[PDB]
């Protein structure tokens, strides 16, 4: 039950990464919406940001929040140098997904997946 | 027109050959390389069948 | 004298086992393995701390004399704690001499980069990252270069599916080439070629 | 033969057809479903049973090599044929 | 052994007619005017072009093109089920399916080769024992759908009826070396 | 083919066919296999 | 060769274009041609010989 | 039956010549500088 | 220095870029694989084995052929030890059930038993 | 056991038509190992690591292309140059994708 | 064995038999191991097979034609190494590396062999048994083997609902589930009732018992009988198999009463057959005297 | 149901949904967008055409391999008709033009061509039939093509009796002649708006939720025998929407007062042309005339689609018309035009 | 018939006579197939005999060859080169890769098929198909585009 550290001794540098990568991809959103020719608006893609830090929140390893700060830079370095185009970016908001209902009726109705 | 830094993107004709040749035998595996160096096709055979 | 049968040659065997015990004896901090295979190729097993040390004396000894990067490699075994297996396989052109080292790491502890030791272990390693999810400390610029931008997941792990996740088509209401979950015509037969008699009685593992 | 349904497609040798309420023949409409006029099992019908001499016989297809693999046959049965399980020829031992 | 291409061994030193030759050989243009020479042969020369679709370019029995299925001379299909090709097919571009016929005969009831998938390597023709699938030399099938290169036992049938003359002479000219 | 000619058979085509694609003789693809699964078949008679 | 390797278009194109050293060569992990290029005399097949 | 197998005549093939032949054309360099001031002093004359 | 301390279970479902439908809603079977009866080799009864719960397996329009929707459907993984198998599923988020190796019972065989006076294991042909 | 025999030999002799048959369907098995083999492809070196658990599949491949390290190294070989000496870079270092992407 | 053959002559062949429509036999494979020989004489305990001739002509079968039936025979196409006993229903249908294997448990009698279900492109095709020494150890019965073909025919695929002609009618899973949810609120606990098969799971019958439950419904019967006086089900070793069949090898007298465990429950009674051969078991009968 | 039209697979391209469509509008604007949600969702989609293969090729990845059968039909033609839909269990009715050729007309491509498709609907058995007409097409309006879509409610509804009929507004999107004809008037000096563009209100609606309607009016039990209306979230004047369009081009805005009559006058001026036309007489009193409160009539919401704003997806369908200096211009660089309850 | 349709089908004759006589594909090949693409160009088969000649640009480009492996890196970009070329526009997948996925198909970062991405017109199969069905598909191109009749479409109107 004792490992070795990757950056952070404990979770709080860990959650200081987490806030300065936050900061800048909200700092980003803006510039990547006026770059890229996006349908969606400012406040959208700062939702999108948010809930995606949001999915990876309940995470308390101080590696693994290492290891997310790392793909969270290298994301945020392919929005900075345009390498993403505007698909790739879109492909966050699932608008071509017909989401699946979290309904046992639902489920039931449809097919046999649980 | 003078350059200063060249960075080139790949993997856009990248197509999980390894894995592919992973998940097939040997034989089945064997005309993958021709397709790796379609330049350099029976070089890659004699590779593969000299490790082989 | 055999036609099918490779002829074996024993002296390089036993240059390649003198310089196992050389190197082994060179750096007992470091070095957990020395093995030499039937095909002559000698093979070091190192500590994950030992990769800068190992591959900077292998490079610049003058009885080893490593100076070029055949390869870098992971291998991902999961069954063992440190399931991606790193190979490094060097050659020696004074000598004439190829060497391989590995080490192991898992998915949370990264290993050390040698871009200052050689520089093919640049893209070399960036590879591997995209590939399999092992990190590399103070590397240049650590990212993708196989993969699509924004992919999720390292597709040469054992654990991911060989179609993958996630598939591309153009959507023509959004005009777009958008992502959604895999879908096939055809599954991908998977088909059990493995026969249940022993082939090899000289591997055969003692039962638990 | 070649043979018709009622809904007027052709049969295939392997007994495949559509049904009348298949949405699947709008493929062939305004095109044709392609069928194989040779039937196999009719072409191999018309075959005369070949009479030998022998109490176990060899069969390789003709052709040697470009036949089938070479399998014996015994044609210790007088009231059915030998028949080749690569083939389809039927043989007949000779007892007179 | 090695040699030098680019290396020269010693010098020429300095002449006044090797600096009159190398004073032409800057102005004057020569190396280019000896490349405009080769040049002109090669237009006074005869052209390699073939006149398609009138001509068409040679080829060997050994030949790998569209599919197709055999018979034996008495009309019965070749095929015998054992799928080996299915299991020699690298992708995974033959399915079969198989039943016993009316009279017992072990028969393929489906046999499906998707071309978009298939690699045309011979894999399936040199696996079969019976000498059932093959790969006829026409090359020419090209269409105007994705699903018309979807082939089925039907098509393939078709196709070994359609180029028997062809498939069995060369299997006659080539077989002696598989 | 007029000095060697090649051997006739029975099932081979008496007459060639070109390509036929986009043409209404050309090749559809289905699925030669019967059906797998027969489902039963409810009684035409009321239990009342 | 009479097209290109005397023509000085192609010498003013390749000629001092690209140079690589051979310790640079060697660290990069270059091989077959280039390194014969650099100077460094190294063939598999006259080393490493197979077949 | 004797074996018959794909094999190169028993005197050997001929010789392939494989060097760089560079045909060594033109003229000398007095020559063709005394043409060229030839004609430049009987356009001027 | 150079060394924390950790109290958690070694969870990666983030990192390994899974779906989590198929974290979640998936099961996995860790067994040895049974022999098949139709051979005596049982040189595959020696590795475990950790395979997917079976999803939807349906009939193309097309051609018949089997479309599926899982992309973990052929998905089987080895494992030297069961123990190793449970660290590898607990660390992948996957939910599992493990069946014991059925090792063969030891058996009395006798050559002289098929000849017995007075038991009752005497053959009555060979 | 790892070259399939002739077709005669398959269709006259038993235990070929079995070899066949195996070979085809399964495969011959490799014994367990690793091996790195470099041949000198015109591009480079051309190399190959496989790695074998037994079984008549690969447990690992990797394709060492020398074009792979030809364009890591093409940033040093660029320097001090322009759009037509990037594209003679290009060009020289003998680049084919298939091999470099995998 | 070596890669090459010196065979130069010619090999014999022997005509088929024709021991039944399950256990297809192209005899000319076969090897003379006597296998399935020895499981009739032991296990199946028919004694019908056996070797007739001398030398190279000694045939495995039956010297007349006779038909092959016991329970358990799908076993010798199991244990027949070489393909000479082969399964008629599984003829020329598909091959081992298609085939998935799928774990499972029978069904068909409540022995609960292990099996594998081989499964290809999402359709069935084969059945076989699992090694469980405490169970059935290699082996199934007939019906096990060869019952998976009725699960290709007269299945229900869509619900169905009575049309005001009084006809089923096809119709979709909301109007079925609205119609039978209507009439469950309309009537009250002992109006409601239900009653159970055989093929039905654990999962299944505490699910619609809990529904009946919460609607007050304390009717669910079952349609097999056991005596519901004295202890009932209260006490579970009131209808187990107490002994189990490690006690059929352990124990010594073994009386069945009202019971043909030949024909109920075939590996049962294979395992007592199998004590009796070895272990010199003493088995009596109480009822109709059976084979 | 049939054993081959069983739903199947998780609603993927290569899934079955048991939809076989015959869409016979799949060569304009919405059978684009309704193609493409039946071919994603996973249909048997049957595209009759009279256009070129390469006008219906864009159609051709719109769906799984075999899942689409393109066959050649003539609106004269009842043998191609019952041909097409023979084999469906869903027929859709998008046939429409905005202006009058000489071999077809409105009361034609209104009445006859839908009474035709109707009738050999009913005569193959199909189970569901769903039409298109327009909102506040009622009867006795100012323009023939509405007393023309009325006339053909009328017959559809008295050959088929269980028809869904959708009425939808002024429908927007990337390929429409809606936003796009707006901001074409840029090419023009002026916007000559009858009456300045006031009291004429419109709510348009998204191409991609009146597909999803009519998807969903194919999958939906209770949609039978129905008349929906499929109406925009927010009701706008027609100087106002004018405003907002021209201010999301950002090229200018001149609005002009100028009279119905002398406008429905050069509106046939530009109708009358062999080609494509700019404009026509009844496009200008459709433009002009405003649309109605939907009341009684069920909407997109009783369908399962949330209307989504013009506001929200504006920028998509106009970027093309502004100009390079304005191009990199964001949602909010724009005020929104301001709506109106009535 | 009258004498209106008779010209405007001998229209659509000349227009389709130009179009198919001066066929320019975009610069784009990928892989194997591409070799084989420029093996058609080499002197022995002359797309430049056939009066086809190759311009970078997608602007000055009539038919796209989709020659090699559609990757989900390459996806975004042939579609992009597709819609910068202008409307009289064709498209020929060329092998297995480009057709239905070829050798690829069960890949995690490949396409099944180029239609997937780009309307399709022609499909060569082959892998690789070689410079003789090359010119075989660009010829059935070349008759596919005299079968259009879009002044006689627009006639009928
Ligand atoms: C002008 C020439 C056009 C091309 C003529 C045919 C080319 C092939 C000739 C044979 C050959 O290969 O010669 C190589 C040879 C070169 O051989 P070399 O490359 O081996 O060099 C000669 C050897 N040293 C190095 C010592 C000089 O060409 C010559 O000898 C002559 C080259 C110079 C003269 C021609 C170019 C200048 C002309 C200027 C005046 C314009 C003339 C009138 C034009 C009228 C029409 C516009
Ligand atoms: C030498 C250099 C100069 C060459 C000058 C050549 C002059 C002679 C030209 C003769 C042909 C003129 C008409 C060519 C039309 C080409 C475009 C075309 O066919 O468009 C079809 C289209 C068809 O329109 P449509 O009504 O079918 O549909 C268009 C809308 N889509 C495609 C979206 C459904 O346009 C025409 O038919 C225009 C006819 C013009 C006739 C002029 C006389
Ligand atoms: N456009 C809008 O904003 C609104 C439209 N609608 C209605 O919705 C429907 C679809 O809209 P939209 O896409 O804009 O319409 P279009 O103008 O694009 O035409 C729709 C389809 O009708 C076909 N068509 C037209 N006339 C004929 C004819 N005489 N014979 C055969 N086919 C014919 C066209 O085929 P082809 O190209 O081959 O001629 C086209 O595929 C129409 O009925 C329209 O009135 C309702 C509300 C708003
Ligand atoms: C345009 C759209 C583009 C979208 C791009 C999205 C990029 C997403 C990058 C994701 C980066 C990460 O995953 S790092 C976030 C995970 N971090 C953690 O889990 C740290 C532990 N979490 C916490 O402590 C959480 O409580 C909080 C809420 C994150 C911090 O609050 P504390 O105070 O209690
Ligand atoms: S290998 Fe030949 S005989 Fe065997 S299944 Fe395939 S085509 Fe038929
Ligand atoms: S040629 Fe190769 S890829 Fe094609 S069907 Fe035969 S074995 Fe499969
Ligand atoms: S089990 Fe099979 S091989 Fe053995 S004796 Fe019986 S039939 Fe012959
Ligand atoms: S597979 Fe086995 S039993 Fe069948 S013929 Fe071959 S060797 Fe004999
Ligand atoms: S179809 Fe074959 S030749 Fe063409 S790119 Fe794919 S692998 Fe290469
Ligand atoms: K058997
Ligand atoms: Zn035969």
């Amino acid at each position: 039950t004792s490992v070795k550290p990757i950056f952070s001794r404990d979770l709080n540098e860990a959650k200081r990464r987490v806030r300065e990568l936050y900061r800048a991809w909200y700092r980003e959103v803006p510039n990547t919406v006026h770059l890229m020719q996006l349908d969606i608006t400012v406040k959208q893609g700062r939702d999108k940001v948010r809930e995606m830090f949001m999915k990876n929140a309940h995470v308390t390893d101080p590696r693994v929040v290492d290891l997310l700060v790392i793909k969270g830079k290298m994301e945020l370095q392919e929005t900075i140098k345009v390498w993403k185009q505007r698909t790739h970016v879109m492909r966050f908001f699932h608008e071509t997904e017909t989401p699946r209902p979290k309904d046992f009726l639902s489920k039931f109705y449809m097919g046999h997946d649980p | 027109e003078m350059v200063r830094k060249c960075d080139p993107h790949i993997g856009l004709l990248h197509r999980g050959t390894e894995k592919l040749i992973e998940y097939k035998t040997y034989l089945q595996a064997l005309p993958y390389f021709d397709r790796l160096d379609y330049v350099s096709m029976m070089c890659n055979e004699q590779a593969y069948s000299i490790a082989v | 004298k055999r036609p099918t049968v490779r002829p074996r040659s024993d002296v390089t065997h036993k240059q390649l086992s003198a310089f196992g015990e050389y190197v082994a004896e060179i750096l007992p901090k470091y070095v957990q393995q020395v093995q030499v295979s039937c095909l002559d190729e000698l093979e070091i097993c190192i500590h994950p701390d030992g990769v800068i040390p190992t591959l900077t004396f292998l490079r610049d000894h003058t009885n080893a004399q490593f100076k070029s990067l055949a390869d870098l490699t992971a291998v991902d075994v999961p069954t063992r704690q440190n399931r991606f297996e790193i190979v490094y396989n060097l050659l020696s052109l004074r000598f004439n001499s190829r060497i391989r080292v590995k080490t192991y790491a898992d998915e949370l502890t990264p290993i050390d980069s040698i871009v200052s030791v050689h520089i093919a272990a640049n893209w070399y390693e960036r590879e591997v990252w995209d590939m399999f999810g092992v990190f590399f400390f103070n590397h240049p610029d650590l990212r993708r270069i196989l993969t699509d931008y924004g992919f999720e997941g390292h597709p040469f792990r054992k654990d991911f599916p060989l179609t993958g996740y996630v598939e591309l088509r153009y959507d023509d209401e959004v005009k777009r080439v958008v992502a959604e979950p895999v879908e096939l015509a055809q599954e991908f037969r998977k088909f059990d070629l493995n026969s249940p008699w022993e082939a090899f009685p000289a591997y055969r593992q003692p039962p638990e | 033969g070649v043979q018709v349904s009622p809904s007027g497609e052709k049969i295939t040798h392997t007994g495949q057809v559509y049904d009348e309420k298949d949405y699947r023949r709008v493929r062939f409409v305004d095109r044709q479903k392609e069928v194989n006029e040779n039937f196999a099992i009719d072409l191999i019908a018309q075959q005369p049973v070949n009479e030998v001499e022998h109490r176990i016989i060899a069969c390789d297809g003709g052709g040697g090599a470009l036949g089938h693999p070479k399998v014996y046959i015994n044609l210790d049965k007088e009231t059915k044929t030998g028949t080749c399980g690569y083939c389809g020829l039927q043989f007949k031992q000779h007892h007179h | 052994t090695y040699k030098y291409v680019n290396k020269k061994e010693q010098e020429s030193e300095v002449d006044m007619k090797s600096a009159t030759d190398n004073a032409a050989r800057i102005l004057m243009w020569t190396e280019l005017i000896r490349g405009l020479g080769m040049t002109l042969s090669y237009l006074f020369r005869e052209p390699a072009t073939i006149n398609y679709p009138f001509e068409k370019g040679p080829l060997s029995p050994r030949f790998r093109g569209e599919h197709a299925l055999r018979r034996y001379p008495s009309g019965e299909e070749r095929c015998i089920a054992c799928k080996l090709c299915e299991a020699i097919c690298p992708a995974q571009a033959i399915t079969i399916e198989a039943e016993p016929r009316a009279d017992g005969s072990r028969r393929t009831t489906r046999y499906d080769i998707d071309m978009t998938k298939c690699i045309y390597c011979g894999f399936c023709q040199e696996a079969c024992p019976v000498d059932a699938i093959v790969e006829g030399p026409n090359f020419e099938f090209s269409t105007e759908t994705h699903e018309e290169l979807l082939y089925n036992k039907e098509k393939l049938l078709n196709n070994g009826d359609k180029w028997e003359a062809e498939i069995a002479a060369n299997i006659q000219a080539d077989y002696l070396y598989r | 083919p007029t000095t060697n000619p090649p051997t006739a058979r029975k099932f081979i085509w008496t007459n060639h066919k070109f390509n036929v694609s986009a043409t209404p003789e050309q090749y559809v693809p289905y699925s030669t296999t019967r059906k797998k699964i027969h489902e039963w078949v409810p009684p035409s008679t009321p239990y009342k | 060769e009479e097209m290109l390797t005397n023509n000085r278009i192609w010498r003013n194109r390749t000629v001092d274009i690209g140079v690589v050293t051979a310790e640079d060569a060697l660290n990069y992990g270059f091989s077959g041609v280039m390194l014969r290029g650099s100077g460094i005399q190294w063939d598999l097949r006259k080393t490493q010989p197979y077949d | 039956s004797k074996v018959k197998q794909d094999m190169p005549p028993p005197g050997g093939y001929g010789p392939i010549d494989y060097k760089r032949n560079l045909p060594r054309r033109g003229l000398s360099g007095y020559s063709m500088f005394a043409v060229g001031i030839g004609a430049l002093i009987f356009g001027y004359w | 220095t150079q060394l924390i301390t950790v109290d958690e279970k070694l969870d990666i479902t983030t990192l390994t870029g899974v779906p989590e439908e198929h974290i979640k809603t998936r099961k996995v079977r860790i067994f040895v694989p049974a022999r098949n009866n139709m051979q005596s080799g049982v040189n595959n009864t020696k590795k475990w084995k950790m395979e997917f719960d079976t999803r939807e397996r349906w009939e193309n329009p097309l051609m018949g052929w089997a479309s599926t929707a899982d992309p973990l459907s052929n998905m089987v993984l080895t494992f030297s030890a069961k123990e190793d198998a449970i660290a590898f599923a607990e660390k992948n988020g996957w939910s599992y059930d493990v069946e014991e190796k059925k090792v063969p019972k030891p058996k009395s065989k006798s050559y002289g038993a098929n000849f017995s006076w007075n038991k009752r294991t005497r053959v009555s042909t060979k | 056991k790892v070259s399939p025999p002739k077709r005669a030999e398959m269709k006259t002799s038993m235990e070929s038509l079995i070899h066949h048959f195996k070979l085809y369907t399964e495969g011959y098995q490799v014994p367990p190992g690793a091996t790195y083999t470099a041949i000198e492809a015109p591009k480079g070196e051309f190399g190959v690591y496989l790695v074998s658990d037994g079984s008549s599949r690969p447990y690992r491949c990797k394709i060492k292309a020398p074009g792979f390290a030809h364009l890591a190294g093409l940033d040093k070989m660029s320097k001090g140059h322009m759009l037509a000496d990037v594209v003679a870079i290009i060009g020289t270092q003998d680049i084919v994708f298939g091999e470099i992407d995998r | 064995g070596s890669d090459r053959s010196r065979f130069l002559e010619g090999k014999r062949a022997v005509e088929d038999k024709n021991i039944g429509p399950l256990v297809k036999t192209i005899m000319t494979r076969c090897i003379q191991c006597t296998r399935c020989i020895r499981f009739a004489s032991e296990i199946a305990g028919v004694d019908d097979l056996g070797t007739t001739g001398r030398g190279n002509d000694m045939q495995v079968g039956t010297y007349i034609e006779k038909m092959f039936m016991s329970e358990l025979s799908g076993n010798v196409i199991d244990i027949c190494p070489v393909g000479a006993l082969t399964s008629k229903p599984y003829a020329f249908t598909a091959r081992p590396w298609e085939t998935r294997k799928t774990e499972s448990i029978d069904v068909m009698d409540a022995v609960g062999s292990n099996i594998v279900v081989s499964t290809r492109t999402g359709e069935v095709m084969r059945i076989l048994p699992r090694m469980h020494e405490d169970i059935n150890e290699e082996w199934i019965s007939d019906k096990t083997r060869f019952a998976y073909d009725g699960l290709k025919r007269q299945r229900l695929t869509e619900p169905m609902v009575r049309n005001e002609k009084g006809l089923l009618t096809y119709t979709s899973w909301e109007d079925a589930l609205s119609r039978v949810a209507g009439m469950l609120q309309n009537f009250e606990g002992n109006a409601v009732a239900a009653i159970a098969g055989g093929l039905v799971d654990a999962e299944a019958l505490v699910a619609l018992k809990d529904l009946l439950n919460k609607v007050d419904s304390d009717n669910l019967c079952t349609e097999e009988i056991f005596p519901t006086e004295g202890a009932g089900t209260d006490l579970r070793s009131n209808y187990l198999l107490n002994t189990t069949i490690a006690g059929v090898e352990e124990a010594d007298v073994v009386l069945l009463v009202g019971t043909n465990p030949r024909f109920e429950a075939p590996l049962f009674n294979a395992r007592i057959r199998k004590s009796w051969l070895h272990n010199d078991l003493k088995v009596a009968l109480i009822g109709s005297p059976v084979d | 149901l049939h054993h081959a039209v069983i739903p199947h697979g998780k609603g993927g391209r290569s899934s079955v949904s048991g939809v076989v469509a015959t869409v016979f509008g799949a060569t304009g604007f919405l059978g684009r967008y309704v193609v493409n949600h039946l071919g994603r969702m996973g249909s048997q989609v049957i595209i009759p055409y009279r256009c070129d293969v390469y006008d219906i090729m864009h159609l051709r990845l719109m769906g799984d391999l075999g899942q689409l059968t393109f066959l050649e039909w003539d609106a004269r033609d009842k043998d191609s008709i019952r041909k097409a839909v023979q084999h469906s269990n869903v027929v859709i009715n998008l046939i429409g033009r905005e202006w009058e050729t000489r071999n077809f007309d409105f009361e034609d491509v209104f009445v006859n061509i839908p009474r035709a498709i109707a009738q050999a609907s009913k005569e193959a058995g199909v189970e569901r039939f769903i039409h298109v007409s327009h909102l506040n097409a009622s009867m006795k309006s100012s323009s023939k093509s509405l007393r023309s879509k009325a006339v053909g409610e009328k017959e559809v509804r008295s050959v088929f009796p269980e028809a869904i009929i959708i009425r939808p507004s002024d429908i927007f999107g990337r390929e429409d002649r809606f936003l796009n004809h707006f901001a074409n008037y840029r090419w023009f000096l002026a916007v000559p708006l009858v009456s300045l563009g006031f009291k004429t209100v419109k709510q348009p609606v998204y191409v991609a939720d009146v597909s999803k309607g009519i998807v969903n009016a194919t999958k939906d039990p209770d949609a039978v025998g129905k008349t929906f209306a499929f109406t925009g979230p927010n009701r706008y004047l027609l100087f106002h929407l004018v405003k907002y369009i021209f201010g999301m081009t950002h090229r200018t805005f001149i609005p002009y007062p100028l009279p119905l009559f002398v406008y429905s006058w050069i509106g046939k001026l530009f109708g009358l042309s062999p080609f494509e036309p700019w404009t026509t007489k009844d496009k200008v009193e459709r433009i002009h005339i405003s649309d109605v409160m939907p009341t009684d009539l069920p909407g997109l919401e009783d369908l399962g689609v949330q209307p989504t704003p013009l506001e929200l997806k504006s920028i998509e369908v106009l970027r093309r018309h502004r100009t390079y200096r304005w191009l990199s211009s964001e949602i909010e660089e724009t005020k929104p035009a301001k709506t109106v309850n009535y | 018939r009258s004498r209106a349709e008779y010209v405007v089908t001998k229209l659509d004759d000349l227009i389709n006579w130009a179009r198919r006589s001066s066929l320019w594909p975009m610069t784009f090949g990928l892989a194997c197939c591409a070799v084989e693409m420029m093996h058609m160009a080499a002197p022995r088969y002359d797309m430049d005999r056939f009066g086809v000649v190759f311009r970078a640009s997608p602007r000055q480009a009539d038919v796209m060859i989709v020659a090699g492996t559609l990757t989900n890196k390459m996806a975004p970009a042939l579609r992009k080169v597709y819609d910068q070329m202008p409307e009289p526009r064709y498209v020929v997948s060329m092998g297995s890769c480009a057709n239905g996925g070829g050798y690829y198909h069960y890949s995690y970062s490949v396409v099944r098929g180029c239609d997937r991405i780009v309307p399709v017109d022609i499909y060569v199969p082959g892998c690789p198909p070689t410079a003789e069905a090359l010119l075989y598909g660009i010829l059935q191109l070349q008759r596919k585009i005299k079968r259009e009749q879009k002044l006689k479409i627009w006639y009928r109107r």
